[PDB]
Parts: C-alpha cells; sequence; structure tokens
C-alpha cells in the first residue's frame, strides 16, 4: 500500500544516506521522518527495489545530474519554490509515466546525496531542499493511486 | 513480429525523444538571447532546461523499457531463442547509451551558450 510519494522518497533518501559519505543521517532527514510520520522502513522491499532502479539511473546519467544540479543550486534563496517549479514543468500536462517519475525521483535522491554528504552545505539549504522536494513530489500521488501504488507500478 | 522491428521502433522513438530535447534547448537559447532578460526570466529558463533534460531521460527510459517488454513477449511466445533475446537486449542497451550521450551533449552545449551567449 505504497501510495505516498513523500514517504517513498523520504525512505529512499534515508536508505541512500547509509550507502554514502560518512553514513550518518542528516538531522533534516531525521526531523522529516518524525513529522511525516514515515511509516515505510528503509528496508522495505518496495524501497529496496526502487533504490536499485534509481541508482542505475544516477550512474547512467551522472554527468547530466551533476551539471543540472550545479545549475539548480547556484541560487539557494528559493530552493523550495524552484523544486516545485521544475516538478510542475515536467508533469503539468497530467501525462506522467514510470520513466518520468523515476528520473525525477533519481534527481531528488542525487540532490539529497550531494547536499547531505558535503559538510560545507549550510543547514538551511539542506532543510529547504528536503522540504521542497518532498512537498513537490506529493504531486504524483493521484497518478500513482490510479496505477495501484508504487509497488504495482514496477510489476508490469 | 521480430527483433529488428522491436529495435527499429525503439530507435525512432529514442531519436524522436532526443530531437524533442534538441528543439526545446534551441527555443530556450533564443529566449536567452533576448535583450532586457531579467534575472527572474533567466532563472525560469534554467529551470525549464533541467525539466527538459529530465523529461528526455525519462522518455528514453520509457522507450527502452517498452522495447525490452516487447522482447520478453517474443521469448514467451517462443519466437526468439536465448541467444537472440540477449543479443536484442544488448542492442537496446547500446541504443540507450547512444541516446543518453546525445542528450548529455545537448545539455552541455546549452550551458556553454548560456554562459557566454
Amino acid at each position: 500500500s505504497a501510495y505516498s510519494t513523500r514517504e517513498i522518497l523520504l525512505a529512499l533518501c534515508i536508505r541512500d544516506s547509509r550507502v554514502h559519505g560518512n553514513g550518518t543521517l542528516h538531522p533534516v532527514l531525521e526531523l522529516a521522518a518524525r513529522e511525516t510520520p514515515l511509516r515505510l522502513s528503509p528496508e522495505d522491499t518496495v524501497v529496496l527495489r526502487y533504490h536499485v532502479l534509481l541508482e542505475e539511473i544516477i550512474e547512467r546519467n551522472s554527468e547530466t545530474f551533476t551539471e543540472t544540479w550545479n545549475r539548480f543550486i547556484t541560487h539557494t534563496e528559493h530552493v523550495d519554490l524552484d523544486f516545485n517549479s521544475v516538478f510542475l514543468e515536467i508533469f503539468h500536462r497530467g501525462d506522467p509515466s514510470l520513466g518520468r517519475a523515476l528520473a525525477w525521483m533519481a534527481w531528488c535522491m542525487h540532490a539529497c546525496r550531494t547536499l547531505c554528504c558535503n559538510q560545507s552545505t549550510p543547514y538551511y539549504v539542506v532543510d529547504l531542499s528536503v522540504r521542497g522536494m518532498l512537498e513537490a513530489s506529493e504531486g504524483l500521488d493521484g497518478w500513482i493511486h490510479q496505477q495501484g501504488g508504487w509497488s504495482t507500478l514496477i510489476e508490469d | 513480429a521480430d527483433p529488428k522491428k522491436v529495435l527499429d521502433k525503439a530507435k525512432d522513438q529514442a531519436e524522436n525523444r532526443v530531437r524533442e530535447l534538441k528543439q526545446k534547448l534551441e527555443e530556450l537559447y533564443k529566449e536567452a538571447r533576448k535583450l532586457d532578460l531579467t534575472q527572474e526570466m533567466r532563472r525560469k529558463l534554467e529551470l525549464r532546461y533541467i525539466a527538459a533534460m529530465l523529461m528526455a531521460i525519462g522518455d528514453i527510459y520509457n522507450a527502452i523499457r517498452q522495447a525490452k517488454q516487447e522482447a520478453d513477449k517474443l521469448k514467451k511466445a517462443g519466437l526468439v531463442n536465448s541467444q537472440q533475446l540477449d543479443e536484442l537486449k544488448r542492442r537496446l542497451e547500446e541504443l540507450k547509451e547512444e541516446a543518453s550521450r546525445k542528450a548529455r551533449d545537448y545539455g552541455r552545449e546549452f550551458q556553454l551558450k548560456l554562459e557566454y551567449g
């Protein structure tokens, strides 16, 4: 019953945090998990499966992800608004697909990864980014619902 | 109906997808070269660039996924053997890697032109 994009992205970010940098979980992510509240385990089978797909996407498109992210983060003032802006730019027509979703979620996870590992990123930047990605991503909920949830979506 | 038809339909879709991104980035450049573009207008173009790059990656992923599913259906119907199934999926992967490179380089070219006009 994986019908919450906020929860699956949050659980994916937490799983990713264990595989990267110094391992330890950024307090922004711990607070997001408490507030949601996050009911998915970072070890749930659906999180594990998506994590494998998102990692492949990040590896295959690493140059593009680095370069788009770098251009994104040059302006940190309104990161929360800009995440919504990019999300809505991709999906506003109301024609989502598995690949568009996966690209988006891969991009978000990559961002979190780049932000949380770097000791020279200010707290408030990490906070706005996480809050921004999670809030923007809730836009996929209605579409994922129609598809029978995140779990059903990769069955085909 | 056969491996060449699966691979051909996917190649055209990945080329179509790649062409759509090239055209989007050309539109964005033309906007970027307008006079009295303000800082908000510039930022809006940067965000549209990111969205285009993401939509291209997602759309390539879709085309190839679909082709692989259609390849599976051939194997399940007994219309290709193991060799031919794997050979087909190998070819679909090369196609994905080639499309992915062209998309990457369209983005690079855009960024460089945005920096200096």
